[PDB]
Parts: C-alpha cells; structure tokens; sequence
C-alpha cells in the first residue's frame, strides 16, 4: 500500500512497487501527501496524474495508495460554500491556515466536522423496517430556502436497526445503521460517491416544463427546458454574466451551481465577490443568493488535473441534489477550457492525437459530462422528481463550427443559444444571432403552453418568419436602396426593425430589464405582431382600388401607436403591478383597432 | 419624355453593367484566389503535422523495442 | 438504468414503504377497500420477514416484482396520504377518502395532474407558517389557510370547489407579497374576509386566542 | 457449435486508456469477444484488437476505471461477434451491443451472423425497380427512392432531421397499386432524442414493422462502430432470407463518423484527412453497400443514412465520402427551416439518380415522370421571378411571371409543407402537383407531353 | 491586390465562402437589373 | 538549513541541444537546480526538467556548448530554485539569470521565494476596482485599465508597441476626483530596444523604482524561460509583502514561448497547434495570473505583457491561449500605424474585461460607460462604411454613411491620435469623446440613454 516515485515528469509521476493498484484509486505522492490518480498501469508499475504542483517530488519519495477513486463528500453544509475543482472548501482553507496562500499538501475535510446540524428524522421509520438506497430518513435545516434531505447512499439497502432522535448532530456522528446479510453499516449525515460514476434514478423522463430566464430573445425564439441540455458560446459583454445572475436569481429552480474550469483570477474574484452579496426575494422577504448557491472555483493557473476534474466535481454536486427532488441548474463558465486540460492531458500522456491536438474521445467526455441531466424519477420510497438543467458554455474562437469543441457540443445539446459577432460589435445586447441558434424542446413544451397561454405557439411561428423574411429583403435592399419594395415587403422591414429594438433587446441592468417574465414577454410580442396583421391587411386589402393604403399612411395616421409599442420594454414589473400590464397591453391592442378602423 | 428618360437609362446601364464586369472580373477572381490559397495552406499545415505525429509513433515504437 | 441487484433491491423498499405508508394512513384498519387494493403486498409486510427473504422472493418472482406499476401504485397511496396529513386538526371522511382515492387512481398521471399542484401549493402555505412570525401578513396567512385545510377535509381536493380555489390564489399571491407593504397585505385579507357567505368565516376552526390577534391586528392598522 | 471449455486469464500486462493488455493468452483470436470480472464484481465486455504472440490486447466497451492488474479476470470466448438473429426480434427495440431495452426477453436466435458479413457479389446484384414510397411529398414527387438505392439526406445541426426520420419510420411503406419492414439505427443520440424515436414509433402503431437499435451518446464509442452492422446484419437476415423488403436508416453518421476516429486513436494509428481515418472511405462503402437486390429473390434493401453537415459545408470528409459513393440527396436546408416550413427540404439542390427506373407506369402512375419534370421547372423559375420582383418591383412583372410567383407561394405551402402526422401516397402527391401545375395554362407547361397534358391535366 | 491577405485558417474558409457567395447573389441581382434596363432602353428606344 | 553537502557528478549520460541528460544520480529531485562546472572552469546553470529512475534531464540556461561528456561537473544543490530578493532591487539592473549588470553587488538575500510561484486563495483574492488613468485616449476612454489587471499589448513586428509601453510606464496614474513601481521583463530584446527603455526610465527620473531584468536577443535562449518568473516574483516580494503598487512589464512573452518550443522540441514532446507544447496554456497561466489585490494588503500588482504576434495574426497559438487567459488586450495594428497614426490602437478587436466595473459615477464621470458604448459602435459602422465604399464608390452612399464616414476619419484624428508626449486625463478624453458624438444628431445615438443625451450631448 505503500509504493515508491520512480519518475517525474511535469504533473504526471511514474511510481513503482504497486503491484495491487487499481485504475483512478487516489493516491497520496511525496512528503507532503500530493493528490494523485492512477491513469494507467504497466506491470507493477503506475502512472499517476497529480493534482498540485510537482516541484520538489524526489525519486524514492513514498506514494500512499488508497482504495478510493477520486470522490465527493455530499452532506450538510454545501450550500454557500465555495469548493476547489478537487472539493476543498477555500474559506476554510483561508480560515484555518490564517494565510492568503493555498498550502501544497493541505487536508481540509470537505465539509466541517464541527458545526452542529440540526436533524430531523422521518418520524415513520420504526427499527425493524426494510429501507433502500436513495430512501429518504431526515432532514437537516440548513436554512429557510433549501430543506437538506438525508438519503440512504446508492448501493446500500437493508433493514434499520438504529435512527437517531430528534436532536443536534454533527458530520461524523451515526444517524442511522442498517443491517444487511448480518453486516451493520453505521451511516452519518454525509456520504461519499464518485465524481466519475453516474448517481441512478428510476426513469429518466422528458422535460416538459420551461426553464424561464429574464431575457426575452432566448424565450420567445429558443426556450430552454427544466432537464434541459443547452450551451452559451462565451463573448464579453453580450450577456453571458447576465444571463449567469439572472438564471441564479429569478429563474425557475430551486438550486443554482456555478462551476468554473479556467476562469480568470479577477473574473473569478468578481463572482466571489457577488456571491455573498446577490439577493433575491423568496416568499416576501429578501434573502441572499448563497443560500440556495453553491459554486465551484477554478482558475487558469490551478493544475490541468483539477481544471479537468472541475466539471465532474461540479455535476457530481448537481446529481446529488437531484436526488432530493430539487429542481437544479448547473452553469459551466467554459467547457473549451476542459476540452484544453484534455488536450494539455493528452499530449503529456503521449496518446495518439485528433483534429487540432484534442484526443479523439473528446466528444466521448463531453458527451458523458451533457447527458447527466433531465428530469428523472428519482430512487428512494418517496417517489419524488428532481431535475439537473446543464449550460454549458463554448468560447469561440470564431463562428466557424468546424471547432472541434463547438461541433462536438453541437452534436450533442438540445438547444444552442449562438453569440453573433457583428451584434456585439453594434452593442446589440443581449447579442443572439437567431438564425442560426436553434431549440429542440419545441414539441415538448407545445403541450405547456397550450395549456396555460395558448397564444404564444403560433405568435412564435410569425415571429420567425418575419424575422428571417427581413435577412432576406435585408440582402436586397444593401443593393437596390429600397428603390423597389412591394407594400407588404416594406411593412416587414418596419415591423421586424420594430422587433430588433423594442423586443428582442434588453438592457440588463435596467429595473425594468432585469428579469422580464414570460407572461409579459408574451404580452409583448401579442401585440407587435397584431400590428403586423393589421397592417399588412390594410394595405392588401385596399391595394389595387382608388384609397390605396401605404406604410407612410399608417405611420402619419397612428404614429403615437408604434411609439406606445416601442415603450412596453418601460412597464417596469415588480414595481408595477401585473394586473396593470396586462391592462395596459390590453389598451394598445384596443388602440391598434380603433386606430385601422379609422384608417379604412 | 422620350429623350429626357432615355439618356438616363443609358447612363444606368452603363453603371450598372461596369459594376457587374468588376465583379466578375475583379472581386470574385481575387475571393477564388484567396480561397485556394487558404485551401492549399492549410493542406500544409495538416502535413507537417502528419509528419511530426508520424515521427513521435515511430520514436514509441523504437521505445518499445528498447524495453523488450 | 438500474442494476439486477439495484432493481430488486429498490423494489424491496418500495413494498415496505407501502405498508408503512397503510399503517400511517390507516392506522386503525378503517379503510377496508384501500386495504385490500394493497393486499397483494401488504401479505409481504406486518410480519417478520427479513430484508433479505423479500429480495429473494422479488428475484424468484414470488413479489410484485415490476417497479413501474408498483411505483405508480406506491405514488397514488402517497399522494393520498399527504391529502390526510396535510390537514392534521381536521378529519376527512372514509368515504371522501375511497371516493378521492379512486379518482387518484383512475387518473393517467398524477404527478402532472391538477390534484398533485393543489397539493403542493398547501403545503407551501403550511411548510411558511410552521416557522413564521405572528406578523400581521403571518397572522392571515394562518387564518386564510386554517379556512383551506378546513374546506379541503370537507369537500375534498379533486373538487374544483370555489372556495378553495379562491383561497389557493389569495393565499399564495399574500405569500409572494412583500413583508413591507403593509396596506397591501391587509387590503388583501379584508377583502377575502368580507367577501365571504359567512358572517364569521373563521369561527370555531381558529381559537379565541387567533381570534383575538386578528380583531387587534387590523384595528392597529386602521386605528391610528 | 464448439463445445471446448472457456479459459479465464488473470494475467495482465497492463490498463492504458480504453485497453487492456493481457499476458500468457493461449492462440487468441484478432475481433475476439471477452468478458472482463472486477474485484467488485462488475462485469464488462470487450473486443480484442491486437494479438501479438501471447500478449492480447483487448478495448473494453465500459469504462476501464476500476481494473487492476492483479485480480481482474479475462473470459475469452473463443469466437467473435456474432449477432443473433430471428424474424421475432422486428418489433423490438435494442441497444448498441445488440441487447434488448424494451422489458422484453432475450433474442431467441433462428441463426447466429458474423456481423461484419461479405460484399454481395456484383454478378448477382439486381439493378433497382419499384418505389418504395415515404409519405412525404417533398421526396416522393420530386426526388423518390427506388426500391434498392442508397440515397443520404445531408442536414445541418439544428435542422430537424430526426424529426423526419421519425415520420419517415411511421409513414413509409409499398406503393400498394404485410412484406415491408423498417429497421432503424441512431447513432450517438442523447437521452431526449432516444425518448422520441422510442415512444413515437410504439405510440402509432408502427413498431410491429420497425427494428430499432438505439446507441446513446453516453454509450460506448465502441458500441456505436458495431451499432450500424447489427441493423445491417439484422436486415440481410430479414430482406434476403425471408422474402421480404427492408428499408434502413442509419441516423447521424456523423455521429459514427466520430466514433470510428476513436477507435482509429485507440490503435495508435496516424490520422488523415482532417483527423479522420485513412480507411473512412472503405468504412463507409462497407456498411452504405451492403444493400440493394439480388439475383433469384424477391426481398431488397434500401438505405437512407442521415448526415451532420459540419459547419454546413458540404465539402467535409463526412458528407464528401458518403456522396461519392452514393446516389443523389435528400438535402434539409435551413432558410426553409427559419421560415417554419416542415418538412424543411429544398428540392433544387437534391437529386434521386435512380428516380427514371422507380417512377412510371406499372410502379406509380404513368404521369409521374412528367409532373416531376415540369414542378421542378416551375420551382426553380418561381425562384428566379422572385429574385427579379425584388429588384424591379409587382408593377414591372407581366402576367406570366406572377403566375409562377402564385406557383411558388402555392407550391411551398401544398406540395412542400406537409405536417408530421399527415400520410401523403403517391396518388394524391401526384394529384397535389396537377392542382399546382393547373394554375398554369397548358401552352407554359413545356415539359409535359401533350398525351400526358390531355389526359391528366383537366378536371 | 491578387488576394484578400487573410491568414489561412478554417475561419478564413468560412469567412470567404460566405464572401464569395455574396458576391455571386450580387453579381446576379445586378445582372437582373442590366437586363431590366436594356429591355425597357429598347422598348423605350421603339417607341 | 539544508546543512547537507552537494552531490557532484561526471556521470554524463549525454548531451542534446540545450538539454544534458545526467545518469548515477542519487534520489534526483525534480525541478532542482544543477550547477555545471565546464572542463574549462566555465560555470553555468541548468534546471532539472524530468526525472526517472537513476537519470534526470537538465535544462541549462546559459547554453550547451563546451560542456563535454566526460569531466563536466554537475553540483545538485538539493533545492527548488528559490531566488533571493529583496525590497533594495529597486534601482537596479539584473540579467535575465537575476544577476547583477549594474557593477552592483549580488542582490543580498532579505528572503527567499520560489520562482514557480505560490498560489493564491480564490476566497481572499480582491477585485480590482480603481482605474489607472493611462493618459491614452484609446485605454482610458473606451478600455480602460484597472488596477490589478491583466491586458497585454498585442501587435506585430515594426509597430511602436515599446513606445505605448514605454508612454503607460512614465504617464501612469489613479484617476483623481502615489506612483508605480516598475519590474521591467525584457525577454529577447534587441540591444536598441534595451537602451530606450533604458534611457526612458533615467530620463524621467524614474530609476529609482525600476528593477529591470534584461536577456537580450543576444543572450541565451533557454534563460530566458525562468527570466518572467523572476521578475513577477520580484514583483510579488514587492506588491505582498512591501505594500508597493507595482507595474510589471513583459517585452514579449512570444520569445519566451519559442523558447519553450526549443525545450519541448528539444526532448521530444508532443506538441499541439504549430509545434509548441500542449501544455501552453499552463505555462502561460502560472506568469499571467500572478496579479491582483490580496486581503489585508494595501498593494498590487498590474499586468502590462507584450506580444508579437507572427504573420500579423491573432489566431496563432500564442496570442490565442493569451486571449483565454488574459482580460482583453490594447492590439496595436498594423493599418493604423501605416497612416502615420499614433498610437496606432485598434478599438474594435480590443476589449478590457474591467472596464464596465472601473468606470461610472463615483469612479470617473456618469456617462463614461455610455460614451464608450457609443463611439466603439459607430466606428464599428464607420468600418462597414469604408467596406461598402472600396465597392460602390464615395458617389453611391446615402447621409447616415457619410456621417459615419465623417466620424470614423475625425475620430481617428481626433481622438486615437495623440502623439508619446501628451498625456490626456479621462475626463479631458470624454469631453473629445462627446465632440465626435455630437457630429451625429441625437436620433442617431441609440447607444445612449435619453437622460445621458439630454445631459450631455447639447453642451
């Protein structure tokens, strides 16, 4: 159990002696107790991935072989703490080293052994009865949002021989033992599961409630669904940190994880400096956001093991509150900075490459990584159903998808929110190129919202066509100057610029802006698009007769109409009232009415 | 009308067909240019890296060898 | 996507949950349709059996051995139970809870069905109040779902009864109500209250002491 | 049958990535199929695929996390990859490895296939003759499958190509002027797509005559490689032994593509064009031939793989190999798509080359050839009015010229979009097509013989 | 002067592509509009 | 104390390019220091870059040539190289080894730190807010810079990158409503460069807080690979633990990444995109990041690196894994600097990820973020302007364009333009910014909020 260092050679070390070692067992390297996993085996020989710094490691130092792969702890006190790639808490870390440095070889329990928990056992499960894995027998008040849930670990059955009372616990106490096949396994509040290993559910169901967010381009044109798969290509500026504190803020969820993979050392100070002073309103009162929050940080310059592991750590914590019936949703900084630490991994392994340096199993990781998610029966007796949403987020190094990390993600997500370059450079936010983004779920939430609006479906379908039909008379007019246009052709120009300003674009850090939900969005779009209609009846119906009826006409005639629609981005919810909203959109439809009436 | 309408259309046509013949012969050859030169280049660059990944399995390979 | 061994396994719990859940439900045996519609796993409970003789009963097939029936014959008994134990001070009827029952059953996916939402939305209201402060919006909050709990053991929650489903949309839109704006939330209650066929809506469910609190709470309101 | 005791082999060399290296392995077999037990009494299966003298070396389909060098035992089979096969398993849904996820039992085998199988020997290969019909206007009328062509339907991400080749599953049959069967393989798909093609197909009543194989995204990359050759094996059994006509459709070849790149990395092997296999051109020919008719039978096999274009360029390696050695294409484009026109197929980039031996008297109708004909003309001259009415204007068109822009509006919302539950045959295709081309009077309508135009054209 | 001088990349294929596309849709409008021209200069030039 | 005498060894295993491979090595410790006495008494030094078994691989610095395989002797010092530094190296001239050029002494030891750097704790890490007031328009204007950040200067060869960074160095400053401390990286620096930072800095009076480390194009190669951890590890002795404000420049991290190249080549690794190793991105990350505010300290270090960029690119590897790291960039182009423009800064391909958090009330003035917003748009347009132009002609654009065309020419002028002498405060800079907005009517400027407008634009 005890092997010995035989090379080192960068962040990977070659150690001898370890005859009974088994592929990603943990390991301990050197003095300072490194973390290391085996990544392949020759002979009695193992060659093992470090998760620190290397420096210092002499030939001969000891390797400590453990029997676990590389882990989780999953219990209370996650929410609100800030874990490494590997799960080291960094406030504890800072807190009991007293330095602003991070110590090679540092032992921090992943999750405190000293904090008293207040548990609450199921008050039906009596000694003597038969239980299962995922089966629920506690809570844990971890505070006024999110309930913590104690379930049997996977792969673990039998019957209940010992439950604690109602009482304060600690992390290492026993809570509940069981007794299978005469072996008494004595549980606490915290269970340990592989970051590699998929938790099981019962069935995997599809995704057929919304996952709304605060900006209108995404939901009118490219809603993403609760257990929803989607990626964000990374672009400064054109949304994606607002779309990652609107989606942890207002959206339809109830856990929110952030984990990032190379992030920027002040980017990531910027969220850490966020979270714990983001609120939002609950149930009338306003509490912050790292209570139902839990991140994980990881910055460029940690090692490419810990930059790999990241997303696994991340999505590990994500399936672990699935299993409560919580409905979860994971946002990845970047998944280019993973498929990065798989290149960086790759060549210093000396494995035959594919396109542009990545290994050829790239989408083989990243398509392990998307399909942890959806809506899913969860294991346990109380039958409850959980969710993971997964956003991932490519950085483009340009909008050509050859990109190996782009096409691979393609292949897989469901729905694919693209940043248009040439929207970002007109300051055009939030900047979505929506012709060539596109959403899968479709057909899934048709049955939604048929039954709860009934309106939006086919306001959907016209506003695609409009828009499209203006890239098109769009390519022309660049060349004729407008010099030629049918009547109904100029209109859709009109309506669709109408739509591009005054709809699909949101100043996100506005009042009004900051979240705008989707019955008013709706609202929005009901009426610019019934103005279309209009319009385009009036100028058709009357074409080819003595009071033709023309574009200029219908903006001298109801000017003050197309300024009110330019204006419902200002109704500013929350502070007004939605009653009111609906009330107002209700007056500029009647308005529209009257005003063509009188016009034919 | 006749005459004042007409030398104009004569003037347009003309614009419009030294546009066109610019197009056909001045933009696009040089798009069709640059574009089989960016094909060719990067033709290139997949053989160097042929070469050098070629080179690295045979160095394994003579690793190999030296171990058994 | 289970295992040979986590399937069985997962169906050993599920038939002991059911027969806890029986028990919890039904705890004197009053309930003789619902009984015997469990019988057939029931006989697999209330004796010693050992885990380990029910897993191998499972495998050899001697249980109900199919997950996904028994999951969906599991939730229809669980859903029911929390129709019961939502309510803890007022009694449901035996025959409103074979006549829901029977609904639960019958319909195609309870999950998704209009009873579960409604029950869900109580015991939002009631998960609030068991750690709330005797404010004035948590002083109506307690008397408007005090009234709910009432209606729902009377009339049953697969009836779209208009007063419960008045009080659901009230309740919660108080719930989600800023703590701050006092005037609203007691435009609010005053409006429920008085709106109602009943002179005294909140007699004899709520106690003197309630009573009490909510006489003082809107005359310091309105007084000053 | 065998009958020679199984070895065990607890001897490994060593674990690198996918492989495992084996020791002391008596006479072991290149393609060899062995189960692997782990100390925790995890089973997983592999392929071996390198011997070199007694030293094995064998790719696991799982993951390899957990295999030691000391405990984990090896069970060599002593074959290879054989694919049981019956007419029972049509109607039942398996995974990639061939096993079944639909609750159902085990595949009792009428006969057991190596599943690389052989070339079908030209000599004997039947040029293609009826139609096999799809249901969909767009490629029945204008661009139709003969009944033993392999012709690919190009789409770009995010274009619904699976929603098609659901419809394509549920509509398509015989012309019908009880024999027909679909079996259908996708090919890295994700758990939400999965659901779809499950649930629709058993939900219509059309899985009595579907085989379907389902390989995940999160399933394993080697899995994906055989996935395509147990569907193919599947339908050689059924079109070629029982008498009976087999369409396939492989979806998402781009999919397999990626795969087959894995496997290639896992050999060591030196990449080619663009990182693909050298061979991917003999790969793909491998599995798109094995299809068509044959001497002295009366089944066939048709094939319809669909293709990721990356980039949405047709020139990559994928779509490039696969249409040089296929015949014609479907063609999704995405404008049509935008414009929330479904099915979304553009029907002047596609082509049927085996379109003049599936259509005519005797198979369809004997206006068929012609109504092709004269639509795609009017199709593509609708298009280029429609470009000239953006630059002169509606008041500098004459009348024929607005009656190919009432065709092409006409065209696009009767002929094209379709909807996905609605069966159109090739009878009221063709009708559909003279109630469009009847906007026009005869005299415009040029590429229809005056026979023809007598006989069809009034009424 | 005989290329555009962008760097050769998958990007630039991209980039060119999509260039020379619009190029061959403008150079066909205009044709169009030529055509539109002669035809009514002609007629113009009849009558 | 490491009271244990050194190891020497003549066991030379062999020698290849700026590697020695060493063998009979006693318990070798990786990234150890090797001190190489030459048959000649020639001293130098290497880093050991990988070990295995008996044998270690070394890196020498100052160069291979002379050493032999026989008599060469090779002292392990049995340690990480930790450098001396000291709070006394302001004012002094190193070179790219940390050894005195300056007829100075030996930089006493105050303390040691190891050059690999010691990270630091995400949790205590403080975000940079205060913005350095640049003096250039184009920084301070649109990206401007806070202190603590991380935006290199990209530009190609022949453009006066040393001047915009020599300008930054000698007008930096806090925007007002003391000084920086300068750690001067020169990484193969031609010797007419290195006198006119040189000369700059003395001109200035500014010496006094420069600490420069020079490996000039004329010195080793290989050196200069540990050159930019020395110098941040200065940087950080000085901002972490003396309370100084300090600005680090590094001349050109490209050399320094062919360097890298020659070592990884050198023992035959495999390499990524254009032969340089697939570890890059690491070994740019551990320089870059070392950067930024710290809790319960007063200083800071601010990154300034430059980069050349090879064909004028900014795709090839070296810029690219810059741009995933760093928060923006300047990028000094190449058509700018044709026109006699100075300095010739591209706004467009240029952002500063601090910007939108540096700026606004409270910081510098209201309307900063809106003017910026603004201007970047309408020289965005003002480009597709002139792309529309070469084409059509000045004859066939309509007024918007030529009022774009106006501003994007006077902008240029006007704003970019500014000459190495003349420093221009943010507010100065806005109060231009709004000269060039005012040329477009108020209807145009959608960027900008009505409030901003009505307060600002008529003045």
């Amino acid at each position: 159990t005890f092997g010995y260092v035989h090379g080192v050679s960068g962040p990977v070390v070659t150690a001898c002696d370890m005859a009974g070692a088994a592929m990603y067992e943990l390991v301990r390297v050197g003095h300072s107790e490194l973390v290391g996993e085996i990544i392949r085996l020759e002979g009695d020989m193992a060659t093992i991935q470090v998760y620190e710094e290397t420096s210092g490691v002499s030939v001969g130092d000891p390797v400590l072989r453990t029997g676990k792969p590389l882990s989780v702890e999953l219990g209370p006190g996650i929410m609100g703490a800030i874990f490494d790639g590997i799960q080291r808490p960094l406030s504890d870390i800072s807190s009991q080293t007293q330095s602003i440095y991070i110590p090679r070889g540092v032992n921090v329990s992943a999750l405190s052994r000293d904090i008293k928990w207040e548990f609450i056992p199921s008050k039906n499960l009596r000694v003597g009865s038969h239980i299962t894995g995922g089966d629920i027998y506690g809570i844990v008040n971890e505070n006024s949002l999110i309930k913590h849930k104690i379930m049997l670990p996977p792969r673990s059955r039998g019957s209940v021989t010992y439950i604690a009372p109602p009482g304060n616990y600690d992390a290492s106490d026993v809570v509940l033992e069981l007794e299978f096949e005469g072996v008494k396994e004595k549980l606490s509040m915290v269970q340990v599961w592989p970051v590699r290993q998929v938790r099981p559910v019962t069935e995997k169901l599809p995704a057929n409630h919304p996952l709304l967010t605060g900006q209108r381009v995404l939901d009118a044109l490219f809603p993403c669904v609760q257990g929803g798969t989607t990626a964000i290509p990374g672009a400064f500026g054109c949304g994606k940190t607002v779309i990652s504190q609107s989606l942890s803020k207002y959206s339809n969820s109830d856990v929110i994880i952030y984990v990032g993979c190379g992030e920027r050392g002040n980017e990531m100070s910027e969220v850490l400096r966020d979270f714990p002073e983001l609120t939002m309103e609950v149930d009338g009162k306003v509490e912050s956001i790292m209570k139902r929050t839990a991140l994980v940080a990881n910055t460029s310059n940690m090692p490419v093991a810990a930059r790999e592991a990241s997303i696994y750590t991340g999505i590990t914590l994500s399936e672990y509150f699935r299993d409560m019936g919580y409905h979860v949703s994971m946002m990845a900084d970047s998944t280019s900075r993973w498929a990065e630490a798989l290149r960086e991994i790759s060549g210093r392994l000396a494995e035959m490459p594919a396109d542009s340096g990545y290994p050829a199993y790239l989408g083989a990781r990243l398509a392990s990584f998307y399909e942890r998610a959806g809506r899913v029966k969860c294991l346990g007796n109380p039958e409850r159903e959980g969710s993971v949403s997964i956003v991932g987020a490519v950085s483009p190094p340009g909008g050509d998808f050859s990109d190996p990390v782009t096409s691979a993600t393609l292949g897989i997500v469901q729905v694919f929110w693209g940043l248009d370059k040439k929207l970002a450079q007109r300051k055009h936010f939030p900047s979505v190129n929506w012709l060539i983004s596109y959403s899968k779920y479709m057909r899934a939430l048709d049955e939604y919202y048929d039954k709860h609006f009934t309106e939006f479906v086919p306001l959907r379908t016209k506003a695609k066509e409009i828009l499209q039909e203006e890239e098109d008379l769009a390519e022309i007019v660049q060349l004729v100057g407008k010099a030629s246009l049918a009547e109904t052709d100029k209109i859709t120009l009109e309506v669709a610029k109408l739509i591009k300003d005054d709809f699909l674009q949101q100043n996100g850090y506005t009042p009004y802006d900051r979240f705008c939900p989707f019955y008013k969005t709706v609202g929005m779009l009901s009426n610019m698009i019934s103005f279309y209609d209009m319009a385009r009846r009036a100028v058709e119906t009357t074409a080819q007769s003595d009071n033709k009826i023309t574009w200029s006409i219908i903006r001298e005639h109801m000017g003050e109409i197309l300024y009110k629609l330019s204006s419902m981005k200002f109704k500013d919810p929350v502070k007004d009232g939605e009653a009111k909203i609906k009330a107002d959109y209700a007056q500029l439809l009647e308005d529209m009415q009257n005003a063509f009436r009188s016009l034919e | 009308s006749l005459q004042t309408s007409f030398v104009t259309l004569d003037e347009a046509i003309k614009i419009t067909n030294r546009r066109v013949n610019a197009i056909e012969h001045v933009i696009i050859p040089r798009i069709e240019r640059t574009l089989a030169y960016i094909i060719t280049e990067l033709d290139e660059r997949e053989r160097e890296e042929f070469y050098r990944l070629k080179k690295i399995q045979e160095k394994k390979k003579i690793i190999k060898e030296k171990s058994e | 996507g289970l295992t040979s061994e986590q399937y069985h396994s997962q169906v050993v719990g599920k038939i002991g949950y059911i027969a806890r859940c029986m028990q919890t439900i039904d705890p004197e045996n009053n309930l003789k349709k619902i009984r015997e519609d469990y019988q057939d796993v029931l006989i697999w409970a209330e004796k010693n059996y050992r885990f380990e003789e029910i897993l191998e009963a499972s495998k050899s097939g001697k249980c109900p051995n199919d997950l996904d029936a028994l999951s969906r014959r599991s939730l229809i008994l669980q859903e029911l139970l929390r129709l019961v134990s939502s309510i803890s001070p007022f009694k449901m009827k035996l025959d409103l809870i074979e006549s829901q029952y029977e609904k639960m059953k019958q319909h195609v996916n309870l999950w998704k069905s209009d009873y579960h939402v409604k029950l869900n939305q109580l015991n939002q209201l009631t998960d609030y109040l068991k750690n709330a402060a005797p404010t004035p919006k948590n002083n109506f909050l307690r008397a408007m779902t005090s009234v709910l709990q009432m209606q729902i053991a009377q009339y049953g929650i697969t009836e779209d009864n208009e007063g419960i489903n008045q009080l659901f949309k009230l309740g919660l839109h108080l719930l989600a109500m800023a703590n701050e704006k006092i005037d609203e939330q007691y435009h609010l209650f005053k409006g429920y209250v008085k709106d109602q066929p009943e002179e005294s809506p909140f007699e004899g469910i709520l106690p003197a002491e309630d009573q009490k609190i909510l006489v003082k709470t809107m005359i310091d309101y309105a007084m000053p | 049958y065998l009958s020679q005791p199984r070895l065990t082999y607890k001897t490994v060399s060593g674990v690198n990535g996918p492989l495992v290296i084996l020791d002391h392995v008596k006479f072991p077999r290149y393609a060899e199929i062995v189960h692997l037990t782990l100390p925790d009494g995890t089973k997983r299966s592999g392929q071996v695929l390198e011997v070199s003298g007694s030293k094995a070396v064998v790719q696991v389909f799982e993951g390899t996390s957990g295999i030691d060098a000391k405990k984990t035992s090896c069970e060599f089979t002593g074959d290879i990859l054989r694919t049981p096969v019956s007419e029972d398993m049509l109607g039942r849904v398996f995974n990639g490895s061939g096993k079944p996820i639909d609750r159902g039992p085990v595949v009792l085998a009428e006969d057991f296939l190596d599943i690389m199988g052989q070339p079908i020997n030209p000599q004997c290969r039947i040029y293609p003759e009826e139609m096999i019909q799809t249901g969909i206007s767009a490629i029945d009328g204008m661009n139709s499958i003969a009944r033993g062509q392999k012709i690919p339907i190009f789409s770009a991400a995010g274009l619904p190509h699976n929603e098609i080749a659901a419809q394509i599953c549920r509509q398509a049959g015989l012309v019908k002027k009880e024999n027909f069967a679909i079996v259908f393989a996708a090919m890295g798909v994700n758990m939400e797509t999965a659901r779809f093609f499950k649930s629709d197909f058993e939900e219509n009543g059309s899985m009595d005559n579907v085989c379907l194989f389902l390989n995940l995204a999160n399933d394993p990359t080697i899995e994906r490689i055989i996935t395509p050759r147990l569907a193919l094996t599947t339908a050689e059994f059924l079109a070629y032994q029982c008498e009976k006509h087999v369409l396939v459709i492989l979806t998402d070849m781009s999919s397999y593509a990626e795969a087959l790149r894995e496997v290639s990395a896992a050999r060591e092997e030196v990449p080619g064009r663009r990182g693909f296999p050298g061979y991917m051109y003999t790969d793909l020919a491998t599995i798109y031939e094995r299809a068509g008719r044959v001497e002295g039978r009366n089944g066939s096999i048709t094939q319809i793989p669909i293709l990721t274009m990356p980039n949405d360029d047709i020139t990559h390696p994928i779509p490039d190999l696969t249409g040089y050695i296929t015949e014609g294409q479907i063609y999704v484009d995405r404008q049509l798509h935008n414009r929330q026109i479904y099915p979304p197929i553009n029907v002047l980039p596609s082509l049927s080359r085996l379109m003049k031996s599936a259509i005519g008297e005797g198979m369809t109708r004997k206006d068929h050839a012609d109504v092709s004909n004269q639509l795609y003309a009017c199709y593509a001259i609708g298009k280029d009015v429609q470009a000239m009415k953006a630059v002169v204007g509606e008041e500098a068109l004459t009348s024929d010229d607005l009656l190919y822009l009432e065709f092409l509006q006409k065209f696009e919302k009767n002929f094209i979009t379709q909807g996905p539950y609605e069966n159109r045959t090739v009878y009221e295709t063709l009708d559909i097509g003279w109630q469009l081309l009847r906007i026009f009077p005869k005299e415009m309508l040029k590429r229809i013989p005056q026979s023809t135009l007598s006989e069809f054209y009034p009424r | 002067k005989d290329r555009i001088e962008i760097f050769p990349s998958r990007m630039a294929q991209t980039i060119m592509k999509a260039r020379l596309k619009g190029a061959q849709t403008g150079r066909n409008l205009l044709k169009k509009k030529s055509d539109a021209l002669t035809l009514r200069f002609r007629q113009i030039l009849k009558k």
